[PDB]
Protein backbone atom coordinates (compact mmCIF):
# COMPACT_ATOMS: atom_id res chain seq x y z
CA UNK A 1 0.00 0.00 0.00
CA UNK A 2 0.49 4.07 -0.24
CA UNK A 3 3.63 2.84 -2.81
CA UNK A 4 5.92 4.82 -4.96
CA UNK A 5 7.79 4.16 -8.15
CA UNK A 6 11.65 5.46 -8.62
CA UNK A 7 12.46 7.56 -11.88
CA UNK A 8 16.39 8.18 -12.43
CA UNK A 9 17.55 10.49 -15.60
CA UNK A 10 20.99 11.65 -16.43
CA UNK A 11 24.49 10.37 -15.19
CA UNK A 12 24.03 11.81 -11.66
CA UNK A 13 20.28 9.98 -11.46
CA UNK A 14 21.54 6.83 -13.06
CA UNK A 15 24.26 6.51 -10.39
CA UNK A 16 22.51 8.48 -7.49
CA UNK A 17 19.69 5.40 -7.76
CA UNK A 18 22.65 2.81 -8.22
CA UNK A 19 23.46 3.12 -4.70
CA UNK A 20 20.20 3.85 -3.52
CA UNK A 21 18.99 0.51 -4.91
CA UNK A 22 22.33 -1.09 -3.44
CA UNK A 23 21.23 0.38 0.28
CA UNK A 24 17.47 -0.30 0.02
CA UNK A 25 18.73 -4.21 -1.21
CA UNK A 26 20.86 -4.21 1.48
CA UNK A 27 18.31 -3.01 4.34
CA UNK A 28 15.57 -5.80 3.00
CA UNK A 29 18.29 -8.65 2.71
CA UNK A 30 17.63 -9.37 -1.19
CA UNK A 31 20.07 -11.49 -3.46
CA UNK A 32 21.50 -9.82 -6.35
CA UNK A 33 19.28 -12.68 -8.57
CA UNK A 34 16.58 -11.08 -6.86
CA UNK A 35 16.32 -14.22 -4.47
CA UNK A 36 15.07 -13.46 -0.38
CA UNK A 37 17.70 -14.60 2.23
CA UNK A 38 16.73 -11.88 5.16
CA UNK A 39 16.50 -12.86 8.66
CA UNK A 40 13.05 -11.03 10.09
CA UNK A 41 9.60 -10.88 10.06
CA UNK A 42 9.43 -7.42 9.18
CA UNK A 43 11.77 -7.39 5.83
CA UNK A 44 8.60 -8.99 4.17
CA UNK A 45 5.53 -7.23 4.92
CA UNK A 46 5.98 -4.25 3.07
CA UNK A 47 8.61 -4.91 0.11
CA UNK A 48 6.01 -4.18 -2.18
CA UNK A 49 6.93 -0.50 -1.37
CA UNK A 50 9.48 -0.96 -3.61
CA UNK A 51 9.25 -4.68 -4.89
CA UNK A 52 6.97 -5.87 -7.52
CA UNK A 53 6.67 -9.99 -7.55
CA UNK A 54 7.54 -11.65 -9.98
CA UNK A 55 6.87 -15.60 -11.08
CA UNK A 56 9.64 -17.68 -9.61
CA UNK A 57 9.63 -15.73 -6.56
CA UNK A 58 12.09 -12.63 -7.42
CA UNK A 59 11.16 -9.19 -6.95
CA UNK A 60 12.26 -6.33 -9.26
CA UNK A 61 12.22 -2.53 -8.49
CA UNK A 62 10.02 0.26 -10.18
CA UNK A 63 12.87 1.81 -11.43
CA UNK A 64 13.17 3.77 -14.80
CA UNK A 65 16.27 4.64 -16.37
CA UNK A 66 16.31 7.50 -18.75
CA UNK A 67 19.21 9.23 -20.62
CA UNK A 68 20.10 10.70 -24.16
CA UNK A 69 22.58 8.25 -24.28
CA UNK A 70 23.28 4.98 -23.53
CA UNK A 71 26.95 4.63 -21.64
CA UNK A 72 25.67 5.71 -18.48
CA UNK A 73 23.37 2.95 -18.38
CA UNK A 74 25.03 0.11 -19.96
CA UNK A 75 27.70 1.40 -17.18
CA UNK A 76 25.46 0.89 -14.38
CA UNK A 77 24.57 -2.74 -15.56
CA UNK A 78 28.31 -3.74 -14.82
CA UNK A 79 27.58 -2.75 -10.90
CA UNK A 80 27.01 -4.48 -8.07
CA UNK A 81 22.71 -5.05 -7.88
CA UNK A 82 22.74 -4.12 -11.68
CA UNK A 83 20.62 -6.90 -12.59
CA UNK A 84 17.44 -6.65 -11.03
CA UNK A 85 16.59 -3.38 -13.25
CA UNK A 86 13.62 -4.52 -15.74
CA UNK A 87 15.38 -3.89 -18.96
CA UNK A 88 12.34 -2.81 -20.73
CA UNK A 89 12.75 0.77 -18.26
CA UNK A 90 15.98 1.44 -19.79
CA UNK A 91 15.64 4.03 -22.19
CA UNK A 92 18.27 5.49 -24.42
CA UNK A 93 19.32 8.24 -26.59
CA UNK A 94 21.48 8.03 -29.77
CA UNK A 95 22.97 11.64 -30.17
CA UNK A 96 23.35 12.77 -26.61
CA UNK A 97 22.59 16.57 -25.15
CA UNK A 98 25.93 18.24 -24.82
CA UNK A 99 24.96 19.76 -21.72
CA UNK A 100 22.81 21.88 -23.60
CA UNK A 101 19.48 22.56 -22.28
CA UNK A 102 17.49 23.54 -25.55
CA UNK A 103 18.92 20.21 -26.89
CA UNK A 104 17.48 18.13 -24.02
CA UNK A 105 14.06 20.02 -23.54
CA UNK A 106 12.84 21.06 -26.71
CA UNK A 107 13.96 18.53 -29.77
CA UNK A 108 15.27 15.47 -28.93
CA UNK A 109 14.20 15.38 -25.55
CA UNK A 110 10.52 16.47 -26.56
CA UNK A 111 10.26 13.73 -28.79
CA UNK A 112 12.69 11.06 -26.70
CA UNK A 113 10.18 11.52 -23.51
CA UNK A 114 7.10 9.28 -25.58
CA UNK A 115 8.76 6.18 -24.19
CA UNK A 116 9.19 6.99 -21.30
CA UNK A 117 5.87 8.49 -20.45
CA UNK A 118 4.36 5.54 -21.75
CA UNK A 119 6.27 2.91 -19.35
CA UNK A 120 5.94 5.64 -16.84
CA UNK A 121 2.30 5.75 -16.92
CA UNK A 122 1.78 2.24 -17.02
CA UNK A 123 3.74 1.13 -14.03
CA UNK A 124 1.44 4.08 -12.44
CA UNK A 125 -1.79 2.62 -13.32
CA UNK A 126 -0.39 -0.74 -12.48
CA UNK A 127 0.15 0.14 -8.76
CA UNK A 128 -2.36 -0.91 -6.25
CA UNK A 129 -2.30 2.57 -4.31
CA UNK A 130 -0.15 4.98 -5.43
CA UNK A 131 1.67 8.00 -3.07
CA UNK A 132 3.55 9.87 -5.13
CA UNK A 133 6.89 9.95 -7.52
CA UNK A 134 10.52 10.86 -6.45
CA UNK A 135 13.27 11.93 -9.17
CA UNK A 136 16.53 12.54 -8.95
CA UNK A 137 18.83 14.50 -10.92
CA UNK A 138 21.64 17.23 -11.39
CA UNK A 139 21.48 20.54 -12.38
CA UNK A 140 25.16 20.50 -14.23
CA UNK A 141 23.66 18.65 -16.63
CA UNK A 142 22.28 19.41 -20.37
CA UNK A 143 20.14 16.07 -20.89
CA UNK A 144 19.21 15.79 -16.90
CA UNK A 145 18.51 19.88 -16.43
CA UNK A 146 16.08 19.71 -19.41
CA UNK A 147 14.66 16.29 -19.80
CA UNK A 148 13.38 15.81 -16.33
CA UNK A 149 12.07 18.74 -15.42
CA UNK A 150 9.99 18.90 -18.75
CA UNK A 151 9.07 15.15 -17.23
CA UNK A 152 8.30 16.80 -13.67
CA UNK A 153 5.96 19.23 -15.62
CA UNK A 154 4.36 16.31 -17.94
CA UNK A 155 3.80 14.09 -14.60
CA UNK A 156 2.05 16.89 -12.90
CA UNK A 157 -0.02 17.90 -15.72
CA UNK A 158 -1.35 14.34 -15.67
CA UNK A 159 -1.44 13.43 -11.25
CA UNK A 160 -2.20 16.96 -9.75
CA UNK A 161 -2.79 14.93 -6.34
CA UNK A 162 -0.09 13.16 -6.15
CA UNK A 163 2.99 14.04 -4.18
CA UNK A 164 6.51 14.95 -6.00
CA UNK A 165 9.91 14.89 -4.59
CA UNK A 166 13.22 16.36 -6.36
CA UNK A 167 16.17 15.40 -5.63
CA UNK A 168 18.45 17.97 -7.07
CA UNK A 169 22.13 18.38 -6.80
CA UNK A 170 22.64 22.06 -8.39
CA UNK A 171 25.87 23.15 -9.08
CA UNK A 172 28.51 25.23 -6.56
CA UNK A 173 31.19 27.62 -7.78
CA UNK A 174 33.49 25.57 -5.89
CA UNK A 175 32.98 22.49 -7.52
CA UNK A 176 32.53 23.90 -10.48
CA UNK A 177 33.16 21.46 -13.47
CA UNK A 178 31.28 23.07 -16.22
CA UNK A 179 31.41 26.91 -17.43
CA UNK A 180 27.43 26.33 -18.49
CA UNK A 181 26.36 25.17 -14.90
CA UNK A 182 24.24 28.70 -14.37
CA UNK A 183 22.53 28.66 -17.17
CA UNK A 184 21.52 25.36 -17.04
CA UNK A 185 20.72 25.72 -13.40
CA UNK A 186 18.77 28.52 -13.52
CA UNK A 187 16.65 27.10 -16.59
CA UNK A 188 15.63 24.38 -14.23
CA UNK A 189 15.22 25.71 -10.84
CA UNK A 190 12.42 27.99 -12.77
CA UNK A 191 10.54 25.22 -13.98
CA UNK A 192 11.16 23.28 -10.87
CA UNK A 193 9.90 26.05 -8.43
CA UNK A 194 6.40 25.83 -10.21
CA UNK A 195 5.76 22.32 -10.62
CA UNK A 196 8.25 20.34 -7.60
CA UNK A 197 5.84 19.47 -4.17
CA UNK A 198 9.18 19.22 -2.78
CA UNK A 199 12.92 19.76 -3.62
CA UNK A 200 16.04 19.03 -1.60
CA UNK A 201 19.48 20.68 -2.66
CA UNK A 202 22.34 18.67 -2.11
CA UNK A 203 26.20 19.97 -2.95
CA UNK A 204 29.15 17.87 -3.77
CA UNK A 205 31.55 20.36 -2.25
CA UNK A 206 29.50 20.00 0.94
CA UNK A 207 29.91 15.96 0.26
CA UNK A 208 33.59 16.23 0.11
CA UNK A 209 34.24 18.38 2.92
CA UNK A 210 32.21 16.31 5.39
CA UNK A 211 34.21 12.45 3.81
CA UNK A 212 37.68 14.83 4.87
CA UNK A 213 36.80 16.54 8.38
CA UNK A 214 34.17 14.25 9.58
CA UNK A 215 34.86 10.88 8.60
CA UNK A 216 38.30 12.02 8.26
CA UNK A 217 39.23 9.88 5.62
CA UNK A 218 41.85 10.92 2.95
CA UNK A 219 40.52 9.72 -0.31
CA UNK A 220 36.49 10.83 -0.54
CA UNK A 221 35.02 9.00 -3.69
CA UNK A 222 32.16 9.22 -5.61
CA UNK A 223 30.98 5.86 -4.25
CA UNK A 224 31.23 7.64 -0.74
CA UNK A 225 29.31 10.77 -1.89
CA UNK A 226 26.99 8.40 -3.32
CA UNK A 227 26.30 5.78 -0.16
CA UNK A 228 26.08 9.26 2.21
CA UNK A 229 23.21 10.83 -0.29
CA UNK A 230 21.89 6.93 -0.45
CA UNK A 231 21.51 6.61 3.11
CA UNK A 232 19.98 10.20 3.63
CA UNK A 233 17.73 9.01 1.07
CA UNK A 234 16.67 6.37 2.68
CA UNK A 235 16.21 7.68 6.32
CA UNK A 236 13.08 9.72 5.00
CA UNK A 237 11.23 6.21 3.59
CA UNK A 238 12.49 4.22 6.57
CA UNK A 239 9.23 5.01 8.43
CA UNK A 240 7.02 3.93 5.46
CA UNK A 241 8.04 0.49 4.76
CA UNK A 242 8.59 -0.26 9.18
CA UNK A 243 6.60 -0.20 12.04
CA UNK A 244 6.78 3.04 14.44
CA UNK A 245 5.86 4.69 17.61
CA UNK A 246 4.46 7.61 15.49
CA UNK A 247 4.04 7.22 11.91
CA UNK A 248 4.62 10.04 9.26
CA UNK A 249 4.23 9.71 5.51
CA UNK A 250 5.86 11.99 3.05
CA UNK A 251 1.95 13.78 2.91
CA UNK A 252 2.37 14.63 6.30
CA UNK A 253 6.10 15.77 6.09
CA UNK A 254 4.34 17.90 3.25
CA UNK A 255 1.61 19.03 5.26
CA UNK A 256 3.99 20.01 8.29
CA UNK A 257 7.11 21.37 6.45
CA UNK A 258 5.41 23.74 4.08
CA UNK A 259 4.31 26.94 5.24
CA UNK A 260 3.38 28.83 1.99
CA UNK A 261 3.27 26.29 -1.19
CA UNK A 262 6.35 28.38 -2.93
CA UNK A 263 8.79 27.84 -0.58
CA UNK A 264 9.66 23.99 -0.63
CA UNK A 265 13.36 24.20 -1.28
CA UNK A 266 15.13 21.73 1.93
CA UNK A 267 18.34 20.98 3.08
CA UNK A 268 19.22 17.80 4.89
CA UNK A 269 21.29 15.89 7.02
CA UNK A 270 22.34 12.43 8.36
CA UNK A 271 23.61 11.51 12.11
CA UNK A 272 25.63 9.66 13.30
CA UNK A 273 28.62 9.25 10.95
CA UNK A 274 32.13 8.80 12.71
CA UNK A 275 35.43 7.86 11.39
CA UNK A 276 36.90 4.09 12.33
CA UNK A 277 39.09 5.26 14.83
CA UNK A 278 36.34 6.96 17.03
CA UNK A 279 33.64 4.59 16.11
CA UNK A 280 34.38 2.36 19.90
CA UNK A 281 35.20 5.61 21.14
CA UNK A 282 32.26 7.26 20.91
CA UNK A 283 28.58 6.54 22.65
CA UNK A 284 25.31 6.61 21.25
CA UNK A 285 22.82 8.39 22.66
CA UNK A 286 20.30 10.49 21.69
CA UNK A 287 22.02 13.72 23.29
CA UNK A 288 24.98 12.95 20.98
CA UNK A 289 22.73 12.30 18.23
CA UNK A 290 20.91 15.50 18.14
CA UNK A 291 24.38 17.73 18.99
CA UNK A 292 25.90 15.94 15.58
CA UNK A 293 22.04 16.45 14.14
CA UNK A 294 21.86 20.27 14.59
CA UNK A 295 25.31 21.30 14.12
CA UNK A 296 25.76 23.56 11.48
CA UNK A 297 28.56 21.85 10.01
CA UNK A 298 27.07 18.39 9.65
CA UNK A 299 24.47 19.75 7.05
CA UNK A 300 24.15 18.31 3.58
CA UNK A 301 25.03 21.65 1.86
CA UNK A 302 27.50 24.63 1.52
CA UNK A 303 25.03 26.86 3.04
CA UNK A 304 25.68 28.39 6.62
CA UNK A 305 22.32 27.78 8.71
CA UNK A 306 23.17 29.99 10.95
CA UNK A 307 23.67 32.38 8.85
CA UNK A 308 19.69 32.55 9.16
CA UNK A 309 16.56 31.77 10.83
CA UNK A 310 14.93 27.79 10.66
CA UNK A 311 11.68 27.81 9.43
CA UNK A 312 10.70 24.65 10.22
CA UNK A 313 12.56 21.21 11.10
CA UNK A 314 11.65 17.67 10.70
CA UNK A 315 13.81 14.72 12.59
CA UNK A 316 12.98 10.95 11.83
CA UNK A 317 14.53 9.20 14.43
CA UNK A 318 15.55 5.09 13.83
CA UNK A 319 16.13 2.73 16.71
CA UNK A 320 14.23 1.33 20.21
CA UNK A 321 14.04 4.93 22.74
CA UNK A 322 11.98 6.68 25.08
CA UNK A 323 9.62 9.73 23.63
CA UNK A 324 10.22 11.71 26.38
CA UNK A 325 14.01 12.08 26.00
CA UNK A 326 13.55 12.85 22.27
CA UNK A 327 10.75 14.99 23.35
CA UNK A 328 12.87 17.00 26.30
CA UNK A 329 15.95 17.48 23.86
CA UNK A 330 14.29 18.78 21.08
CA UNK A 331 12.75 21.59 23.36
CA UNK A 332 16.28 22.27 25.23
CA UNK A 333 17.83 22.76 21.64
CA UNK A 334 14.52 25.11 20.43
CA UNK A 335 14.99 27.21 23.71
CA UNK A 336 19.21 27.10 24.09
CA UNK A 337 18.84 28.10 19.88
CA UNK A 338 16.09 30.71 19.76
CA UNK A 339 17.77 33.57 18.31
CA UNK A 340 17.94 31.34 15.34
CA UNK A 341 14.64 30.14 14.75
CA UNK A 342 11.48 32.12 13.77
CA UNK A 343 9.16 33.84 16.50
CA UNK A 344 5.80 34.00 14.93
CA UNK A 345 5.24 30.06 14.88
CA UNK A 346 5.90 28.30 17.46
CA UNK A 347 7.24 24.69 18.09
CA UNK A 348 8.40 24.39 14.33
CA UNK A 349 9.61 20.94 14.73
CA UNK A 350 8.21 17.57 14.06
CA UNK A 351 8.77 14.64 15.26
CA UNK A 352 9.27 10.90 14.36
CA UNK A 353 10.05 7.58 15.69
CA UNK A 354 10.93 3.90 13.64
CA UNK A 355 11.84 1.17 15.79
CA UNK A 356 13.48 -0.35 13.00
CA UNK A 357 17.49 0.73 12.87
CA UNK A 358 19.38 0.37 10.20
CA UNK A 359 21.47 -2.53 9.72
CA UNK A 360 24.91 -2.25 11.31
CA UNK A 361 24.03 0.48 13.46
CA UNK A 362 21.62 0.83 16.49
CA UNK A 363 20.00 4.63 16.49
CA UNK A 364 19.94 6.93 13.50
CA UNK A 365 18.77 10.17 12.66
CA UNK A 366 17.27 12.01 9.26
CA UNK A 367 17.16 15.84 9.32
CA UNK A 368 15.08 18.19 6.90
CA UNK A 369 15.47 21.63 7.59
CA UNK A 370 13.83 24.56 6.16
CA UNK A 371 15.39 27.69 6.71
CA UNK A 372 16.21 31.04 5.19
CA UNK A 373 20.00 30.50 4.99
CA UNK A 374 19.64 28.69 1.83
CA UNK A 375 19.53 32.06 -0.25
CA UNK A 376 23.13 32.47 -0.37
CA UNK A 377 23.12 29.55 -2.95
CA UNK A 378 20.63 31.00 -5.19
CA UNK A 379 22.37 34.53 -4.57
CA UNK A 380 25.42 33.16 -6.11
CA UNK A 381 24.32 31.19 -8.99
CA UNK A 382 21.98 34.50 -9.77
CA UNK A 383 24.69 36.54 -9.69
CA UNK A 384 26.92 33.81 -11.83
CA UNK A 385 23.95 34.07 -14.46
CA UNK A 386 23.53 37.82 -14.61
CA UNK A 387 27.18 38.02 -15.12
CA UNK A 388 27.66 35.48 -17.91
CA UNK A 389 24.20 36.50 -19.68
CA UNK A 390 25.69 40.77 -19.30
CA UNK A 391 27.50 40.28 -22.69
CA UNK A 392 25.33 37.46 -24.21
CA UNK A 393 28.14 34.49 -23.74
CA UNK A 394 27.54 31.13 -25.05
CA UNK A 395 24.17 32.22 -26.09
CA UNK A 396 24.25 31.06 -29.68
CA UNK A 397 23.73 27.43 -29.02
CA UNK A 398 20.65 28.74 -27.27
CA UNK A 399 19.36 31.13 -29.77
CA UNK A 400 19.59 29.14 -32.46
CA UNK A 401 17.34 26.15 -31.56
CA UNK A 402 14.33 27.61 -30.91
CA UNK A 403 14.35 29.37 -27.55
CA UNK A 404 15.63 32.91 -27.05
CA UNK A 405 16.71 35.55 -24.57
CA UNK A 406 13.15 36.29 -23.32
CA UNK A 407 13.13 33.29 -21.68
CA UNK A 408 16.28 33.96 -20.03
CA UNK A 409 14.95 37.37 -19.02
CA UNK A 410 11.87 35.80 -17.54
CA UNK A 411 13.93 32.87 -15.85
CA UNK A 412 16.04 35.52 -14.30
CA UNK A 413 13.08 37.79 -13.02
CA UNK A 414 11.21 34.92 -11.65
CA UNK A 415 14.24 33.53 -9.73
CA UNK A 416 15.00 37.42 -8.39
CA UNK A 417 11.90 37.45 -7.28
CA UNK A 418 11.48 33.62 -5.23
CA UNK A 419 15.23 34.69 -3.65
CA UNK A 420 13.35 38.47 -2.48
CA UNK A 421 10.22 36.65 -1.17
CA UNK A 422 12.37 33.92 0.76
CA UNK A 423 14.18 36.29 2.31
CA UNK A 424 10.76 38.54 3.07
CA UNK A 425 9.89 36.38 6.03
CA UNK A 426 13.11 36.33 7.75
CA UNK A 427 12.91 39.94 8.83
CA UNK A 428 9.01 39.34 9.24
CA UNK A 429 8.24 40.12 12.86
CA UNK A 430 5.19 39.60 15.15
CA UNK B 1 88.89 -24.98 41.55
CA UNK B 2 85.53 -27.36 42.79
CA UNK B 3 85.80 -29.77 39.69
CA UNK B 4 89.47 -30.79 40.64
CA UNK B 5 89.76 -30.07 44.89
CA UNK B 6 86.85 -31.20 45.38
CA UNK B 7 85.69 -33.79 42.32
CA UNK B 8 82.67 -31.78 42.25
CA UNK B 9 81.29 -29.84 39.34
CA UNK B 10 78.92 -26.63 40.51
CA UNK B 11 75.58 -26.47 38.31
CA UNK B 12 73.98 -22.75 38.22
CA UNK B 13 70.68 -22.33 39.11
CA UNK B 14 68.12 -20.36 37.20
CA UNK B 15 65.80 -17.91 38.35
CA UNK B 16 62.59 -16.54 37.49
CA UNK B 17 62.38 -13.06 35.33
CA UNK B 18 59.80 -10.09 35.40
CA UNK B 19 57.21 -10.63 33.01
CA UNK B 20 55.08 -7.53 32.17
CA UNK B 21 51.14 -7.65 31.13
CA UNK B 22 50.28 -6.23 28.15
CA UNK B 23 46.89 -5.72 26.99
CA UNK B 24 45.02 -5.86 23.65
CA UNK B 25 43.07 -3.65 21.73
CA UNK B 26 40.77 -4.70 18.94
CA UNK B 27 40.23 -3.06 15.66
CA UNK B 28 36.26 -1.87 15.26
CA UNK B 29 34.13 -3.74 12.95
CA UNK B 30 33.56 -1.67 9.55
CA UNK B 31 31.06 0.76 10.05
CA UNK B 32 29.89 1.04 6.04
CA UNK B 33 31.64 4.29 5.32
CA UNK B 34 34.56 4.80 2.91
CA UNK B 35 36.87 1.97 2.29
CA UNK B 36 38.81 -0.65 4.60
CA UNK B 37 42.77 0.63 3.66
CA UNK B 38 41.51 4.86 3.73
CA UNK B 39 39.02 4.40 6.90
CA UNK B 40 41.74 2.64 9.03
CA UNK B 41 44.02 5.61 8.65
CA UNK B 42 42.08 7.62 11.28
CA UNK B 43 42.58 4.10 14.22
CA UNK B 44 45.99 4.12 12.79
CA UNK B 45 46.63 7.50 13.84
CA UNK B 46 45.47 10.78 14.58
CA UNK B 47 46.82 12.42 11.71
CA UNK B 48 45.04 9.91 8.38
CA UNK B 49 47.57 9.72 5.29
CA UNK B 50 46.52 8.66 1.92
CA UNK B 51 46.93 4.35 1.87
N1 LIG C 1 27.35 12.12 -6.08
C1 LIG C 1 27.94 12.14 -7.31
N2 LIG C 1 27.83 13.26 -8.06
C2 LIG C 1 28.39 13.33 -9.29
C3 LIG C 1 29.14 12.17 -9.79
N3 LIG C 1 29.59 12.49 -11.02
C4 LIG C 1 29.17 13.75 -11.28
N4 LIG C 1 28.47 14.26 -10.25
C5 LIG C 1 27.86 15.60 -10.20
O1 LIG C 1 26.96 15.75 -11.30
C6 LIG C 1 27.07 17.06 -11.88
C7 LIG C 1 27.29 16.93 -13.38
O2 LIG C 1 26.19 16.23 -13.96
P1 LIG C 1 26.23 15.74 -15.50
O3 LIG C 1 27.12 14.53 -15.66
O4 LIG C 1 26.69 16.85 -16.42
O5 LIG C 1 24.70 15.36 -15.78
P2 LIG C 1 24.24 14.75 -17.20
O6 LIG C 1 24.52 15.75 -18.30
O7 LIG C 1 22.76 14.47 -17.15
O8 LIG C 1 24.99 13.47 -17.48
C8 LIG C 1 28.26 17.74 -11.22
O9 LIG C 1 27.82 18.82 -10.39
C9 LIG C 1 28.92 16.68 -10.36
O10 LIG C 1 29.31 17.22 -9.10
C10 LIG C 1 29.20 10.98 -8.91
O11 LIG C 1 29.81 9.95 -9.27
N5 LIG C 1 28.60 11.04 -7.72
Amino acid sequence: MREIVHIQGGQCGNQIGAKFWEVISDEHGIDPTGTYHGDSDLQLERINVYYNEATGGRYVPRAILMDLEPGTMDSVRAGPFGQLFRPDNFVFGQTGAGNNWAKGHYTEGAELIDSVLDVVRKEAEGCDCLQGFQITHSLGGGTGSGMGTLLISKVREEYPDRIMETFSVVPSPKVSDTVVEPYNATLSVHQLVENADECMVIDNEALYDICFRTLKLTTPTYGDLNHLVSAAMSGVTCCLRFPGQLNSDLRKLAVNLIPFPRLHFFMIGFAPLTSRGSQQYRALTVPELTQQMFDAKNMMCAADPRHGRYLTASALFRGRMSTKEVDEQMLNVQNKNSSYFVEWIPNNIKSSICDIPPKGLKMAVTFVGNSTAIQEMFKRVAEQFTAMFRRKAFLHWYTGEGMDEMEFTEAESNMNDLVSEYQQYQDATA
Amino acid sequence: WYLQNMNLQQIPITLKKEDIKRFYQPVPPYNGFGSEADSLGSVYNLQPKAP
